[PDB]
């Protein structure tokens, strides 16, 4: 009954809440019996600034102590883990008719690190950030009930703050990150550099004008993906150029981890942000370069997706292609050619449907012309999960289906193109 | 009596916050406050009052006791490094006078020993928490309880408990 | 856009106090406070929460900032070597839960260059104010919106400003 | 028209009160003037943690000022006398109406440190302690009345604080403290050591079981004292086993000072609870032992109090003995053998009195069986103070009177056995 | 006049705590409050504004003055070394605005010398006791009493007082 | 429209206010944003005691910093400039209803330092007094309005406090100050020393009996003035004694500034104050004396002024006579001899009038006895701005006009003695 994280390769930090205290009293700072018309305080005074982090991880060597903070300081700018000037008091003042209570308690920010990789958590750690207190009051206990005697719980933590997720992608710091220092117009040609041969690494820049834009390797090899850096363009700017920002804190917007998978981005981009893209490691000495283009036409109806181009469809009968599935209402778009000479007569059966995500699909017909690519939409609300319609199409032609998930049941989306005559 | 229904061997045991002991009731000092006004004491946790009380058995000595105290609760020797204060406040009313004084309160924590559902030794560790003040309205020449300055043996403010780990041989 | 009327030249801006930064909310943690108490979370402004944040250009280096910024408006490497501190109080409704979270706010100056009445160029700096604190009561399990917990681009939460004078040759 | 103070010998501390203030506003911090509608505070913030301690004595060479701190660590377990972390702090606001004045005066709570020695003071200190204010507040002073020229009062204190004294009684630390390590059953006979010849020495054990023992020296001489330690066995616990817990605090129980008085003590121990003997000043070279011997039987109806055996009661006449009176609701009792051959018909009229002290007596005829002592309770409610009342007693017999002190009017008490025929 | 029912020969007295200087009055600074909040403005008396002021004549200097008044009353040197905060709080009407300033209390001590009923020498000392806040709420430009800002001669806020030892020769 | 400054020749420090900020929120500490309900507060904690106080002078040379707080001492006793340990915190609950803000500022108290001589001020400094905060309040900005660009005002303040001028004169510190040890009875003459020659002088005297006193050097020549010490006699007192208090902070009395007008002074002397003389300039090598005498005659009448004695009045014709004049409701007065042989009839017709400012006088004939001077009022009520009345007074006698300004146009007064027949 796992939920299915869709989530890309890479790092992630997650604040996972406020209030965390451990068991058995190990965080009682102490109790205030005060008197009913009374008051009572508890103070932390920050006489000294010492404060007492904890951490666990499953991996020493990579998730250091070290390594995790610098991950922190990537994704939430905290900068403080062994001190703080911030002070918390906590102050009760006890109704007329009866005394009261009050238990205070240290409490922890629960930041979890992880590495996520095709589909599972390969590296954590959890970083327990010294926060600002927990207070509880009670009635005065009665004497005696009686002292019933109770075993103690297990190690562990409970959360006494709000319900809280907030995941965010952070760079990953062991590969380089190269700058293309000019704002992009209407096209733009990145030649891939020796300083950065087979790793991966990363590529930040920035665009002229808002826009929708097709980006890919050459013959769509290797698969890219894209980046927005969170919270980016809102402070320094120079016309027309690149204003880096060291942000590490990213959004995925899309893009394939299979580097051998034919692919192209579309996306719309923002001139007032800053955007990453992703290029894997590529196992071979051959040159190659990004091509960034602003789409004008047709284009423009595929943003968010990236568009795997099918190659292998050249025979009639059972085809299929597996994917990482977008999450709930992503895209994910494919570019097939039906199998046969291009006759304008000629027709084959065509069905197209998923194995166990549920999704929205839109077909195009690609025509391309003079004045650039042409999409006609000739299929709308294709429910796919296991979809029955066919519908017929030209021997020859090129189509593009493009994939909204609606449902996401699986961390893969398989999608099935059965051909017939 | 001292018999408790757990196997036999060691035991550590928090028995709760909030216990005062006897004899040192008075030893902060109080305030008079009168006709309106309010007062206010407060202490602040650090170092040299945060020294804790060992009472150790032939069986328990102060090391034993304070490792694995701090081992399955809480470490009270980095925790107590840390200064935390903590204030009361009473209020006089009109025309009569109040005497307000405070005292130290302390976690209690034992190490026992069973042997045939029955407690046979126990050590005693008082590990300084917080404070609590108490109050009377006085009249010029009234006679107080004794009982109000003095306490004679060790109580709890609070409910007592007993939270027990047992603990396993080297 | 990033028009503006105004003569082609460099101008300092004070855009105004309030100023508070995308994912930093809430990294100095926070409080939970319950049924009828009163939670207080507060601060210190010196030194090493002082330094302030700049984001230069080309034309506008750290130093061109800090220099006409101080010449101007307030000079910050004087001020915040004098401690200054503030506290914000919340008080729990009984029988629920309250939350509360710091985080720093700061004066937001711009350097801009103006040419045909179009910004071409601005440089940035967040020089730390004081505070601010949001709060929520909730329940057990209860879902919040991440927009209460996380701020994704840079807000005023006052009144944006723009007090501007512009800057002279050498 | 002095009180009768009927301590034991020995030294007291002695909590007298909290809120003491010299004269001559000499501990006057100072006064705010609230306007109406307004408030003010004094603080004590205790930037510096130094205080004040203020020291008087009888006798500087044994009650010296670290001797007294000594004894007030002893008898409260007082341990800061220069320093405070203790804030106090007095807040004031002034009614709509009015204006108000707040004075704030620093205090003391003033401990007296005594030696009593046979019915007077014989060493007397008195150390007033830091405390933690005192706030007057007062209606503002009119213009102007007019200022009318006052003497300076004499040196000396002012009590603002509640009614209290609470008087303790303290281990003199010039004599020697032996344990009795192994928890007392039935039975036990501890060997007077060498280590301790001569001088006065404590003896500290514990019982097993709650229950009545006779304690005494050799041939009931010299006569013993004993003491509770206050608060002790709350702590630390070993089965069958003393756990000393240094407690120097101690409640006189019973015993006299007269060290060649015979006598025996009947007393009520409880096996949660550690016990003080006091062994007096022997000005004999000999061996001697204390007999600790639990009582089953009707010796259970002395305790608790000392039992003095009458040896010269071998003629007709007037007899009287003269020792340290009880509090009022404590005891004391006497064993005596009327004078004569006993051959169970030979009477002689007794006539039992006292002469100051008002006491309820209760007179037992004592015979021993090979079971034991057995006491028959022969006469009741015994009205002690100048009693004309006379009973006939067998002569050659063996008689308990145990009295009880109700008025306490003499330091003695005198008791009077008048033999006629 | 100055003159006193007493017998001749010098003498210490205690003229009373609230006495304010002449002149010294707004030397501390005040506040502006305004619409509903409140101002709270205090000191600590430790050190160098604890200093007090003598004021000697041709019989006594300042070392008689200094050791008669310690010897019959308070010892000013041991407890000034004791640091002692005092605090004042007003609030301000909605709608209006206050100002309030701060000035020290002193203690007036005197040194007399008095021949057949009259008081012919006499030297003071001044020793700092704590403070008082005068307040006042005013319009935009508002013409106030000069006498609400400034003291032209040493007065007394309470009633005087005339606390009288007779000091015997050396 | 200048306000006519009728001070007198030399040093005043003026308190100018409180509350007083800096422009383009120069002083702005900061501002809370308070939900209803909740409350904010501001501290300034003290924990650094340093403070910084603003300067500016027209004269670097003898206006320094330094010499400006040394007049500021002389002044109000103001002794920290750079320290404070005063404390100032602004704390705001906000309404059940909207949401609140509070902006805190420091504050300067503003203090001016003049140099003024004849009629204008000649050097001038400000000093900016580090004070206790300013905290206005506002309701919650709203969404969004629009932002509105300002240009920067003009560098300067704003006072926030309420209005004051607090004008206090004090002694020039170039000049020596000489003193009379003994306190003045009904006659002194004090000879003036050479180890002040030439330079002005100040001399410090008491007087034994309140009383009205005749001031004046031989010859009336030079014209003195003189101040009051403010909040002298207030303190240490030696019978028939001078007590110096170190006071330099000075109210102007009376007297000329011109040297050689020839002048003496008339004033009511209190025997609990003390004074200072002013000795000016005097361009002579020959020896002088002040003369005090306690007048108990008509001369009573003349208090408090300066009175010109008029030589040059021995012709027929028109006369006039320029001072410095003297405030509102303060006094001056000319003696004066009408020309001619003195036989008891022959008469001339006087005119006396002022020029600019407003007078009421009272005039008097001055016959001497050998009693001393007799003053017979013979005019009252003499409105002397532009009088045309005239009186008919006899030749060769001598009189006294006694003014009173009551509307001051003028830095001078014009007196005219036209005289006909
Ligand atoms: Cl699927
Ligand atoms: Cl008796
Ligand atoms: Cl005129």
């Amino acid at each position: 009954t796992q939920r299915v994280l869709p989530y890309s390769n890479g790092l992630y930090v997650i604040n996972k809440g406020d209030g965390y205290i451990r068991t058995n009293d190990k965080d009682l700072i102490g109790t205030l019996l005060i008197e009913a018309g009374s008051s009572g305080s508890i103070i932390q005074p920050r006489l000294r600034n010492t404060t007492r982090p904890l951490f666990t991880t499953s991996n020493d060597t990579k998730f250091s102590q070290q390594y995790t903070e610098e991950r922190l300081k990537d994704a939430f700018n905290v900068q403080l883990f062994n001190t703080s000037t911030s002070l918390f008091k906590f102050v009760e003042e006890a109704p007329s008719d009866k005394n009261i209570c009050i238990k205070a308690y240290n409490t922890y920010e629960k930041y979890e690190l992880i590495d996520y990789q095709n589909g599972s958590i390969v590296n954590k750690a959890e970083y327990y950030l010294p926060s600002l207190g927990y207070c509880e009051v009670t009635n005065a206990p009665s004497p005696e009930s009686e002292v019933v005697k109770m075993q103690v719980a297990e190690d562990g933590f409970i959360q006494n703050g709000p319900e809280e997720e907030i995941v965010v992608g952070v760079i990953d710091p062991s590969e380089n990150i190269q700058e293309i220092n000019t704002a992009i117009s209407d096209n733009y040609t990145y030649n891939i550099p020796g300083i950065v041969n087979n790793n991966p690494f990363y590529i930040l820049f920035t665009v002229n004008t808002t826009g929708i834009y097709k980006i890919n390797a050459q013959n769509n090899l290797p698969s890219l993906k894209i980046y927005e850096a969170i919270g980016s363009g809102n402070r320094n700017f120079q016309s027309g150029n690149l204003c880096d920002d060291d942000i590490k804190a990213i959004n995925y917007i899309t893009g394939f981890d299979s580097p051998n998978a034919k692919s192209y981005l579309v996306v719309l981009l923002n001139k007032d942000k800053n955007y990453y893209i992703r290029v894997p490691q590529t196992s071979s000495n051959i040159e190659n370069q990004i091509q960034f283009k602003r789409e004008e036409g047709d284009l423009r109806n595929l943003m968010n997706s990236s568009v795997n181009i099918i190659d292998n469809l050249n025979s009639t009968g059972a085809h299929y292609y597996t994917r990482q599935s977008p999450d709930v209402h992503d895209y994910i778009s494919y570019e097939f050619t039906i199998p046969g000479n291009f006759n304008n007569k000629d027709t084959s059966n065509i069905r197209l449907y998923t194995s166990y995500n549920q999704g929205i699909g839109t077909l195009f017909r690609v025509t391309e012309t003079i004045d650039g690519y042409n999409l006609i939409n000739i299929q709308q609300n294709l429910h796919l999960l296991n979809n029955t319609n066919s519908i017929r199409l030209l021997n020859g032609a090129i189509y593009i289906l493009k994939v909204e998930v609606t449902e996401l049941n699986n961390y893969n989306i398989r999608l099935h193109i059965d051909i017939t005559n | 009596s001292d018999t408790i229904d757990l196997a036999d061997g060691n035991y550590v045991v928090r028995r709760g916050d909030g216990w005062i002991l006897s004899r040192q009731n008075q030893i902060l000092g109080g305030s008079v406050i009168s006709n309106g006004s309010t007062g206010i004491v407060g202490d602040l946790r650090v170092n040299d009052n945060a020294i804790p009380y060992y009472y150790p058995t032939p069986s328990f000595n102060e090391e034993y006791i304070k490792n694995n105290i701090q081992t399955v609760f809480t470490n009270f020797t980095e925790a107590n490094q840390i200064p935390i204060g903590f204030e009361f406040s009473k209020t006089a009313p009109s025309n009569k006078n109040l005497y307000m004084y405070l005292q130290y309160t302390y976690i209690r924590y034992e190490i026992i020993k069973v042997l045939q559902h029955e407690i046979i030794e126990r050590a005693v560790l008082y590990v300084p928490s917080l404070g609590y003040v108490k109050s009377i309205e006085f009249n010029p020449g009234e006679k107080i309880n004794k009982d109000f300055y003095f306490l004679t043996n060790d109580k709890c403010i609070l409910n007592e408990q007993f939270l027990y780990k047992k603990i396993l041989e080297t």
